[PDB]
RNA sequence: ACCGUGAGGGAAAGGUGAAAAGAACCUCGAACAGAGGAGUGCAAUAGACCCUGAACCCGUCUGCCUACAAGCGGUAGGAGCGCCAGGUGUGACUGCGUGCCUUUUGCAUAAUGAACCUACGAGUUACUGUUUGUGGCAAGGUUAAUUGUUA
RNA sequence: UACCGAUGGAGUGAGGGCAUGGGUGCUAAGGUCCAUGUCCGAGAGGAGAAGAAUCCGGACCACCGGCUAAGGUCCCGAAA
RNA sequence: UAUAUCGGUAGGGGAGCAUUCCAGCGACGUAGAAGGGAAAAGGGCGACUUUUUCUGGAGUUUCUGGAAAAGCAAA
């Protein structure tokens, strides 16, 4: 059984112990508890049903591993040619690791 | 003692090395290589054969530091060589120190000559 | 405070101002001149009272 | 490290579901007819295309020589060639390729439609065009596909 | 004083040649053709993650149309009734049910066929 | 040194090792031409051009790719193969993409400029004004040249 | 929402295209001289095959989320 | 805390990194310094910074303040 839901503005197939990484959830610890309503689609091994205002009642529940983790430096370049101008600057998006105890 | 174990390390390893060196050979290092192409991989007693008739010039000295190499595996196995038993290995060309030269050329100019010179390595070892 | 931990007053001293010196500076290439006539020359003065 | 953990997959050579069909140009327009053959050899029909794989059918066209063009575009319709000697253009119709044979008229009009690139030098080699309906391509079991169902 | 930064100007040099590496020719390791190549290359990637976003969604696209064409409908009418129904699955989860869980793309389809 | 009839102009060029202990002797070879050994030495990949030993440039080996393919050579996707546990090499195939500097109303420009690399190379200092940040004293503020003591 | 005083530091004083009102020219010119706006200059992104200033639109960074503009929905090429 | 704002040439303003040397305070080094090769990690952002290993075989460095022969891609 999996569902479809949104998590921090993405929406996600997630089953039960599945470690995702989502967008950064600031104010939490490791292993704090977090819940996720907005589920559009359960597939319950075969049986699928499909939310037009969310899927009634359903949620996933999950615990975070670690709260803040870094992605990979992209190089952020502008460069006008002939004129002077250029500049180089770093960037590295933040998730939250989280992982997937119940499926309701 | 750090460099004194490197150096023990170092001259353990060259022991089941047999090789021949030329150095500094006063001859143009690509002209060379077209020999050592020629001979590379090749059983020693043709490769002894190919070089005593070929017709480069750079064949005669590439001969004798063969014969060098052969005596050196001799030497450290401790017995001759039987026939067919060993061929090149292995065999490179590299560009050394170059003379500079002056030679006049018409109205007044003048330009350089570069007088090259070349190393040669070569490895023997047994078809195994 | 003693000798190991001097501080001057807060902006009493003032880093000076490096021109030539590349393009993130802000001060480079031209190095604040623009581009031609007399005022862009090495040398140049200002005739005063003309 | 990899934080997506949601990815699109992209089909490859091993899971790519190829298939052999058979279409029918009875009274089909030429055009027409070659844009859906086009998206047939490309993949456009399939849920797992992928653009950089060749995922497409095998197409087999039959009664080509049945085809039509309307207006007057059987003896007006000009194409130009060069062979890149000086005063070397030279002029040809869809007839002159029909009367060479179906194949190089579906296969011109069909390149043309197809990306320009080694992917679609590659799958304008999976069609087969014949004049009528006898074709040697047992043990691959093509399905009959009707192309009016096609949109 | 006399001062040469000699080690830091070429460390900076052999940090930007290290990015360099599988290039083509002099572009790989030659220094002012290296860093040349480099900084084109910067803009092209400022230029290609942007890019990426609107690739990406032509796919899902183009994999949806596929599917709904299977199930008997066009993209355009299934996304129409899709949004007339209420139906927030993007595009991205919609491509993945069309290619790998075809019976849920088809209950899909299904609840809005009327 | 070299260049110039002459007046004159005018270079490049430091580093074995603590100590020469600077490699007796053997092997290949006409020969140290050079090397492989042995021996000295902490170390000889410190062996005389000898501390360290970078780049451009030149080779050999190993892995992957490559002989139906067409444009600034990258960038964003993406199989397969190969190494060492989720890292690393390569890159079938696909999308996008006319270097850089300078000068210009405007340059892919068939306008200028550079063979490449390493090293060198261009808003500095003094005095006097002025504005300002920060301070000391304050109806006052400040000494110059110089002099005394010990230095 | 940043207009004036006083003070420290400037650069610019080769402009260009389009629309509108005109002079000049031949009611020629990617011509030339003024005026009023606008854009390029100093401005990336989208459509127009490819185009400095025509049509849409002003780029803090990231995203494999969504809605639209001009313009489009047979294939190359997203969508009837 | 909210709201607003953050394309840019000439050009103005702000805040920093590295380099050589000095003063003060701490430190390191033949049980291996600087330099050279390879690898990994980090930074509102960046200039840059740490760490591991090989080579190397004798010096180097942290913080606060001070002073400049204080940074190259085109002449
Ligand atoms: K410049
Ligand atoms: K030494
Ligand atoms: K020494
Ligand atoms: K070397
Ligand atoms: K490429
Ligand atoms: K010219
Ligand atoms: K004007
Ligand atoms: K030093
Ligand atoms: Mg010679
Ligand atoms: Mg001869
Ligand atoms: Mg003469
Ligand atoms: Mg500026
Ligand atoms: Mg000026
Ligand atoms: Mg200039
Ligand atoms: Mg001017
Ligand atoms: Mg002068
Ligand atoms: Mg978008
Ligand atoms: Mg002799
Ligand atoms: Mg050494
Ligand atoms: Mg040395
Ligand atoms: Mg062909
Ligand atoms: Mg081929
Ligand atoms: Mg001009
Ligand atoms: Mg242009
Ligand atoms: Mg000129
Ligand atoms: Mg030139
Ligand atoms: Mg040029
Ligand atoms: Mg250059
Ligand atoms: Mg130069
Ligand atoms: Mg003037
Ligand atoms: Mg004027
Ligand atoms: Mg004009
Ligand atoms: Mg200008
Ligand atoms: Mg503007
Ligand atoms: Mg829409
Ligand atoms: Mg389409
Ligand atoms: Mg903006
Ligand atoms: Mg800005
Ligand atoms: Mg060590
Ligand atoms: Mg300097
Ligand atoms: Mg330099
Ligand atoms: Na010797
Ligand atoms: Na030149
Ligand atoms: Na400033």
């Amino acid at each position: 059984m999996y569902v479809i839901v949104d998590i921090q503005g993405q929406q996600m197939k997630v089953e039960q112990g599945r470690r995702l990484f989502v967008h950064h959830i600031k104010d939490v610890e490791s292993g704090a508890s977090v819940e996720f309503d907005k589920v559009l689609l359960v597939d319950n091994n075969g049986a699928i049903t499909v939310g037009s205002p969310l899927v009634e009642g359903a949620k996933v529940v999950c615990e975070v591993l670690t709260p803040l983790v870094k992605g990979d430096k992209v190089l952020i370049f502008h460069k006008k040619r002939r004129k002077g101008y250029r500049k180089l600057n770093g960037h590295r998006q933040q998730f939250t690791e989280i992982l997937v105890k119940e499926v309701v | 003692a750090r460099k004194h174990n490197s150096a023990e390390a170092r001259k353990e390893a060259l022991k089941q090395m047999y090789f021949a060196k030329l150095r500094n050979v006063p001859t143009s290092p690509r002209k060379m290589r077209l020999v050592a192409d020629m001979i590379r991989g090749m059983e020693v007693n043709r490769a002894l054969g190919v070089l005593k008739f070929s017709n480069k010039e750079a064949s005669a000295r590439v001969e004798k530091l063969l014969r060098s190499a052969v005596a050196n595996w001799e030497e450290k196995n401790e017995r001759k060589a039987e026939e067919g038993e060993l061929f090149v290995s292995r065999i490179c060309v590299d560009g050394a120190s170059t003379l500079k030269r002056l030679r006049p050329a018409p109205q007044g100019r003048g330009y350089r000559i570069r007088k090259r010179s070349n190393h040669v390595t070569i490895y023997v070892d047994t078809l195994n | 405070m003693n000798l190991s931990s001097l501080k001057p007053a807060e902006g009493a001293v003032k880093s000076r101002k490096r021109i030539g010196r590349g393009p993130g500076s802000g001060l480079g290439g031209t190095s604040t001149r623009g581009h031609k006539g007399a005022k862009s020359r090495s040398g140049y003065s200002k005739k005063i009272g003309f | 490290m990899d934080t997506l953990s949601f990815k699109t997959i992209s089909a490859n050579k091993a899971t790519v579901t190829k298939e052999w069909v058979i279409v029918d140009a009875e009274g089909q327009t030429l055009g027409r007819m070659c844009a859906k053959v086009a998206k047939l050899l490309r993949g456009k029909y399939k849920p797992n295309f992928t653009p950089h794989v060749d995922c497409g059918d095998n197409v087999i066209v039959i009664n080509a020589d049945k085809i039509v063009l309307s207006g007057n575009k059987w003896d007006g319709r000009i194409y130009l060639r060069h062979t890149g000697y000086p005063g070397g253009q030279r002029q040809f119709t869809p007839r002159d390729f029909m009367n060479k044979g179906p194949e190089y008229l579906f296969r011109k009009v069909v390149k043309g439609m197809l990306p320009k690139n080694r992917l679609g030098a590659k799958i304008i080699g999976n069609l087969y065009v014949y004049a009528g309906t006898e074709h040697k391509h047992e043990a691959q079991q093509p399905r009959q596909l009707d192309i009016n169902s096609l949109k | 004083p006399r001062s040469v930064n000699h080690v830091a100007s070429r460390a900076k040099r052999k940090r930007i040649l290290k990015l360099t590496r599988g290039y083509f020719g002099a572009r790989k390791n030659v220094w002012t053709v290296a860093k040349n190549t480099w900084e084109k290359g910067l803009t092209y990637a400022y230029r290609d993650r942007k890019s990426k976003k609107r690739n990406f969604r032509a796919l899902w696209i183009q994999r949806i149309n596929a599917a709904a064409r299977l199930e008997g409908m066009s993209y355009s009418r299934l996304m129409g009734a899709l949004h007339a129904n209420g139906i927030e699955i993007n595009r991205k989860v919609l491509a993945d049910l069309a290619m790998n869980h075809p019976e849920a793309f088809r209950a899909i389809v299904a609840k809005v066929k009327n």
